[PDB]
């Protein structure tokens, strides 16, 4: 039943007694459910070191991964170019998922097409799908560019993208001059960040490889910036802001910040802003190219160094104090522009915030996950704050990256208790936060289920989730925030210290039991 | 608009297309005539999508793993292939359940064989056998395993059926191989059918010779309600207040034992015709269990459905049915009294999957609203056969609508509200059009039954009449 | 005891069994404590309507006020002027408190002097303290300006500030040309916001009253901006940012954002930035003067209209959508500068966020308090979001203000359940959130004790606190935030919706009880 | 720095002052000589602050309401006057307690008469009487009221003593009038004295003719411990482990009954000499109760104090004293072993109020650190008498230091750590100097006793050796 003036949705509707009774009869009558004592017994077992050992012996089963598949990153890369339609050659189910996934993180429209290959392509190939798909897409959505990636169906069957596109142009399904860069993006290799790299290098090749003869490094006096797979709008904006602040000429290659933040003013803009084709064509004339996330831009790096002859500098992701410092010092050396007084002041304000919050941050223990560059920058900044990264998980990381993160940890006393895990998933992590409990988790929305599990053991075992990463589905507008530069370091620091103080307030809210420490001032 | 104006709208919109796509899409767009019973002469459906036109459709894996099997709560469903499908479909659908997740229930977990290239090249059957042993060790209270095939499984020639037989025999466990690879069919719909056949072949017959279940004359099963936001619970309560015993729910909050007990019921109550009519027809032929379609959206349809269901039993059930109707009468009448004045005359355009584009019309009409356009991603012509009589004359119908078409139709028709999915929502909110998610219920609901109607009405009002929609134009523009 | 590798501070040290046992013996042995049953019975009583009625019959007792005293606002005003030392004529205890209050909110140094009147000065007045005080302050801290306010002791004994300052100059304690504006700021009149108004008029008078002959309105083609009592650095910054965006010439009169955010770079800067004396002298030549918080700038308004002859526009605080729109339109009309595309786009992005979050915000009920202009702007924005302000408390509001807010409430369906309270305190509000419980409170750190009280009744009665206002002592760096303009509206919206979602996640985290609604996507 | 260099530093700093201020401030700055026994031969104290020099001192209301009376948990303390004082001092001092706030304890609440102009012109005595009635109605479990006079009360000629007598008789309730107006005295210090006299005159004697309390030879009171971060609790546990019975704590976690029971104890243990020596001397004169000073900062002083206290009783208390020392020996030795290597040799400057600037020196030395300068806001010469033998030779002493002096001293001496208050903290952090709040313990603590030494050590190390302090200079500068 419902009271018209106090309508209840599922929570708390189904706590009503009549629903509780009905669900009890359903369980007892027909579910043949395990007794609650057995359920409690098994749950307790899944929190033990014994279970953890069996868990970490898995060789074939993956549970609750912390990565996605390549074409997701190719789509996000493609969205960053002016009037470009992302186009995934293969099966349409994938595109439905790519769009929904980004829709839920950004809360924005996300355009992407498929050419809807069906079972007949398993025998005959997908050329006709490409021919008609390119003509249909161009006519209906009027992109200036179509950037092609692939689903795993197309990869297993071996569709020759170059031949299909070339025949499409030969036969007049699209004009010969219409830009159709492409990349093979197999979901059974790497992860979504690999697909970003593959799509970017494919676009860069399309516009420069056959026109290198007139290029001269440095002749346009700009620096190219390649962001990689980036799902915080503030990160595109902070890089552009700091470079403009220094008067540094730059080209951000793949820039989706406008199209993922269009105003709600009565009209839907399928396209907005983005890197221009001329910027790609002119990129070889830059002074140099800087890769903001080098650990998933290895193929782009090979092409930039090997073809454009740019001496790509060895920079970490500009996260935290030291690596933001190093980024600005390198940009200054390449551009000849001094670091202005405004950025020197912003740096000092971040240091001031670190001094202000260091007592609450000191020694705090974290479990964290994400993509390789994000994770290593987060670890580095935690160390700078005097925090202890304890469980560091990168499902899609490799042995070289692990080696590099272990070295960063070895250089600080705050890394003594840290272990780096690669190839491990959030069911592995769940075991680690039971057997070697940290104070918090730093991660994406999938961590909410680990927090639920830990609370079930008891309130003193609960590990709260701090939401930094991708995807974040259960809070609104966190995609607008920033993790790079001094600005992003201030935001992370504020989030961490106030997460600590919120939890302390919760633990000391108990009247006459724990509220002796419910201080007004912290 | 007149029939001519709508016909002209259709033809104007189609002028963007190349000839091949124009000729095809023309067959999937129609102006409604409520007298039509053979919809195939007005609109074509369940055909392949035209390449590159931005269909909203998903794949057969979504219809099998996402829709039919995923909800079964005490089984472990393996997404078998590379890592994407299982991750994008992890906990996106609000098929609600009661259980202890990770211990005895597993719905919101993503179990996957995470194919790498070595698995494509040498095949995944050895990895699958090992994965099954690891599942059995780390999740000992699971009551069964399903294997949901992603695109590469059939393309590389793996034999998951033999693994399931050998491992199921070895471990005395139900292991269901499902060939729902996303290149099969043309949409989610074939996955429903593939999923139904796997239930039939590997699960449903297991108690055929077991006569220890104590039957009653009033045993029914809810077939095709996936308990979105609790929808099936707010349906089940009314059936049991009517005096019936709901032995099983397929598959919202559903257990594998419930499924195995379904062949013992007296009547199957089919809500989602599209996704479950296959198994319902099988159960009549094999077990002699009749089935009927019903509709629990809004009070008019819920009352009619309760009365139609009760009519299949004896007078005692029909008496309790009129007692249920009397009990809830003041409740839905209060909802109508409050919200209909706020919504009367408002026009709605719907676009959803295979049932709701016609099933929710009565609920909107119970609030004085008018559905001026509707369509399906993946319905068949027997779905459209059931939709024409429910829609007004000269309303717009669209099958597997394209992104371009849907936007152009909305710009011309100017509905007060649109109800569709997550890939549509944020487009129309930029345009300043109120929008309600009619798959996920916008994280609200239930909408089924009397208790759901109150929430439905509240939700349509909160969004349609929200202050935010009056502010999109800057006052200096 | 302590484990050296797991040292425990007060919480949870005193939960050790030996400390629990000792504290039980202290209570039983010597505290003659009321029985726990009686304590429980009286607590329950304080949550009832019967207790509320007695509570609201108070005429002499105030409990837990939501306001401070005038000289606090005078100091904040004075800090916003270049190389200016705030100086409070009167007793030194007041200054130790003013500084500490701001230290804890801003986590920054706060400089301010007293002339330390003692009981001698109570009998004979404080002229000698003023003479030596001005001389000592100028020589020691080398300010270019000393801005003088008063403590209640000096007001009660009736010190003549004008004469004392004139005599300090006549007798040579400070140069006659040295600027020493002043204001009487009695703590038994109004509140801290009155002190700001009084101090600002005094500074404005000092620099313009006797020099109006050569002034022509509009001759400098700028707009004066008077911010009022403002403790979010973001609010100073967003106003300057938007006006520079439109290319409007402006003069922010009282600007402490530089001095309250100096970098931690190795040197302490007593003074930084601020409104210059030249800017004050020239202010009458502006086109007009805009008051960001008119409800505590009445005395400044009279002077600006009466002496400068500025047609001060009738504008509300620029909070929320409508009132930021009206602010920008009025600035456009006065300056002749059009609203640029960038601010139109920012406006549309706010509206987009409002459409994105409206379902979770609809109908949510709030209790809130603060200063008059802040409170009414928060009430206005909540109405624009479809939320229900229920309990609106302004301890230092007046009847004219209450009438204006009741009119805002009456013009919106979402205001039907709201009541505006003036002269009531947070012990009054505590009763209201028990008897007519809202979903959240919006207020300053003192609200944490109301949340504690509500939780003690039971989890279902708990009213969580959302921290927006002044002072905020128990979280770090929130003083950096913004509440004005579209930027401030976006930040408030995000804070409100994610507080709602955080609490829903807490209520649905219980396994097999409420986690059926523990959705990944919201 | 040598004796002569510290003297030159003093003289150079004093050059900025006008002659009158220079002459006075010279008398409040000294180079320490541990040989001297009469400190008034080297330094003057407890004098009026020079106007306009930014003293760090508070007022007498702070010393009385904020310090002595406010911690008493089961009484209600009225900040009598306008709204500022009670608001700025609401819950700023971490004088911890166990109670149900708003019901049977009131420490962190702000009760005020919120004077308006009418109350100034016509007087507040009628308001106070009505306020007392309202307190009794709305907080019936309060066990007494104090009236903490703010500046205007004495200036307008109010008679809070008559109100308290009349209302106290009428309601059979202890109502304590305190004339702690902030214009009285020169600092917090006179507030202490006024507060002590109020306790003496209105509370302490209520059980003088009641013989029902059964004393024992081991009954003590902790006098002058305000339980900052739990300090008194980690002090009380040691004393009772030694076999003593702590009958009262003044006034951290204190109750009015235990104050009234204090004349029945056998020994008054005084931690804060400055604030509570007055009532200690009174109880010696009136009840014959001895008092002794002790120090529970760090293991060396804590052991010295336990042994000095136990020697006043008998062999059994002394045997229990050595068992306490033996129990905690491995605990504090582990603290030293971990943290002294991290802190050995580091130099610290202190500036606090009236006790800790000398009382914490031994704890720093137990970690190998050296206090190179110290001083007090409001100490008297008997405090400096006790400080010079605790400080090294040729160190720097400053009484009522100005903001300018302290910054200039710090710039020259270059300490590794500074320990002072909230109005100093953020100045020195900007300069890149590690800073620890030595009033509030930076929201940490306790620091008293063996359990507090662990926290003290952890806290000094975390701040002094924090990574943040190595980053203040931009690498490009
Ligand atoms: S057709 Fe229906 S909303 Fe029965 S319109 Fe919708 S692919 Fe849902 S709960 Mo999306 S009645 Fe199918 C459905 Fe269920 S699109 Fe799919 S998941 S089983
Ligand atoms: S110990 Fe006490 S609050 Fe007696 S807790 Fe406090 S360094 Fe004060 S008035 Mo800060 S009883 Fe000492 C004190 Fe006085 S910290 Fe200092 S100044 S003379
Ligand atoms: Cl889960
Ligand atoms: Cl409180
Ligand atoms: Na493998």
């Amino acid at each position: 039943s419902q009271q018209v003036d106090k309508i209840k949705a599922s929570y708390p509707l189904f706590l009503d007694q009549d629903y509780k009774d009905m669900l009890a009869k359903k369980r007892d009558g027909f579910e043949e459910k395990y007794p609650q004592d057995k359920i409690d017994e098994v749950f307790q077992w899944t929190t033990t070191k014994e279970y953890q050992e069996l868990n970490f012996q898995r060789e074939a089963l993956t549970v609750n991964p912390a990565k996605a598949c390549q074409p997701l990153g190719a789509v996000l890369c493609a969205l960053g170019f002016e009037k470009t339609m992302p186009y995934v050659h293969g099966s349409q189910g994938c595109v439905a998922y790519f769009r929904s996934y980004f829709n839920r993180h950004f809360r924005e429209p996300v355009s992407c097409v498929s050419d809807s290959m069906t079972e007949d392509a398993a025998v005959f190939g997908g050329q006709q799908n490409m021919k008609d798909g390119l003509q249909n897409c161009k006519a209906t959505y009027k992109p200036d560019m179509i950037a092609v990636s692939t689903t795993c169906m197309a990869e297993v069957i071996g569709d020759d993208l170059n031949a299909f596109i070339n025949n499409s142009k030969k036969e007049g399904f699209i004009p010969d001059e219409f830009p159709v860069p492409f990349a093979h993006t197999p979901s059974f290799v790497g992860s979504h960040v690999t697909g970003w790299d593959n799509m970017f290098e494919g676009i860069a090749r399309y516009f420069t490889l056959k026109s290198m003869d007139d290029k001269v490094v440095g002749s346009n006096k700009k620096i190219n910036i390649v962001p990689g797979f980036e799902t915080y709008l503030g990160n595109f904006r902070v890089i552009k802001r700091m470079l403009s602040e220094m008067g540094v000429g730059y080209s951000l290659l793949s820039d989706p910040e406008e199209v993922l933040d269009t105003p709600a003013d009565g009209q839907f803009r399928m396209y907005a802003g983005g890197t221009t084709q001329e910027e790609m064509k002119d990129a070889p004339n830059a002074l140099n190219t800087v890769l903001l996330q080098p650990w998933h831009l290895e193929k782009t790096k090979k092409f930039v160094e090997g073809t454009w002859k740019h001496e790509v500098p060895k920079l970490n992701i500009p996260m935290g104090l030291d690596w933001t410092d190093e980024f600005l010092m390198k940009v200054s050396e390449i551009s000849g522009q001094p670091i202005p007084a405004s950025l020197t002041k912003e740096r000092g304000r971040l240091v001031g915030m670190m001094t202000g919050s260091h007592t609450w941050l000191h020694g705090k223990r974290f479990a964290l996950w994400g993509d390789p560059d994000f994770v290593m920058g987060l670890v580095k900044f935690l160390l700078e704050l005097g925090c202890e990264p304890v469980h560091i998980l990168c499902h899609n990381g490799n042995k070289r990256w692990k080696k590099a993160v272990d070295a960063i940890l070895a250089a600080s006393p705050y890394g003594k208790n840290a272990t780096v895990y690669i190839g491990k998933d959030l069911w592995h992590l769940r075991s680690l936060v039971f057997t070697d409990k940290p104070d918090f988790m730093i991660g994406n929305s999938y961590g909410k289920f680990i927090q639920r599990d830990t609370l079930h053991k008891g309130k003193e075992f609960e590990v709260p989730l701090i939401r930094i990463g991708f995807p974040i589905f259960d809070r609104h507008h966190l995609h607008r925030s920033t993790t790079l530069g001094y600005e992003g370091a201030m935001q992370i620091l504020t989030t961490l210290v106030n997460s600590i103080l919120e939890r302390l307030d919760e633990e000391t809210r108990g009247m006459q039991a724990t509220d002796y420490n419910h201080d007004l001032v912290r | 608009m007149s029939r001519e104006e709508v016909e002209s709208l259709i033809q104007e919109v189609l002028e963007v297309y190349p000839e091949k796509a124009r000729k095809d899409r023309n067959k999937h767009l129609a102006v409604n005539d409520p007298a039509v019973t053979q919809s195939k002469k007005c609109i074509i459906s369940n055909k392949k999508s035209q390449p590159g036109l931005m269909t909203i459709r998903g794949c057969a894996y979504a219809g099998s793993k996402g829709v039919v099997w995923g909800p079964i709560k005490d089984m472990i469903h393996i997404s078998h292939g590379p890592v994407g499908c299982g991750q994008y479909s992890r906990a996106g659908r609000r098929n609600y359940y009661i259980g202890t997740t990770g211990v005895n229930a597993f719905v919101t977990m993503n179990f996957t064989s995470d194919f790498q290239e070595k698995d494509i090249v040498f095949g995944g059957d050895k990895k699958l056998a090992k994965l099954i042993d690891e599942v059995e060790t780390l999740f000992p209270l699971n009551k069964g395993i399903s294997v949901q095939s992603e695109c590469p499984i059939g393309l590389i020639g793996d034999d998951i059926e033999s693994v399931s037989k050998v491992k199921g025999a070895e471990l005395s466990k139900t292991i269901v191989p499902v060939r729902c690879e996303g290149f099969r069919g043309v949409s989610q719909s074939l996955g429903h059918h593939i999923a139904n056949d796997a239930v039939r072949d590997w699960v449903l017959g297991k108690r055929d010779e077991d006569t220890t279940f104590a039957s009653t004359p009033y045993d029914v099963a809810i077939i095709g309600d996936y308990n979105i936001g609790g929808d099936a619970w707010s349906s089940r309560i009314l059936l049991e207040e009517m005096g019936l015993r709901c032995v099983a729910q397929w598959s919202g909050d559903g257990s594998i034992s419930e499924i195995e007990l379904t062949p013992k019921v007296k009547l199957n109550l089919v809500h989602c015709y599209r996704s479950m009519n296959y198994i319902s027809r099988h159960m009549e032929e094999k077990y002699g269990i009749p089935w009927m379609e019903y509709n629990f959206f809004g009070p008019t349809k819920t009352i009619e459905s309760l009365r139609a269901i009760a009519a299949k039993f004896d007078e005692s059930i029909q008496k309790k049915c009129e007692e249920v109707i009397a009990k809830y009468k003041p409740e839905w009448e209060a909802v109508v009294a409050k919200y209909r004045p706020r919504l009367e005359g408002k026009r709605v355009m719907l676009y959803i999957g295979g049932l709701r584009p016609r099933h929710v019309i009565g609920a909107y009409e119970d609030l004085g609203m008018e559905v001026v356009g509707t369509g399906y991603e993946f319905a068949h012509n027997d779905d459209y056969d059931r939709t024409m009589k429910e829609m007004g004359d000269s309303t717009l119908l669209y099958d597997d609508v394209t992104g371009y078409e849907f936007e152009e139709f909305v710009k011309r028709i100017k509905p007060d509200l649109i109800g569709s999915g997550i890939k549509e929502k944020f487009i129309f909110q930029k345009m300043g059009i109120p929008f309600r998610q009619m798959h996920s219920w916008d994280y609200s609901g239930p909408y089924h039954g009397f208790d759901g109607f109150a929430i439905f009405a509240r939700d349509m009002d909160m969004t349609l009449n929200n202050p935010c929609w009056k502010k999109l134009q800057a006052p200096w523009e």
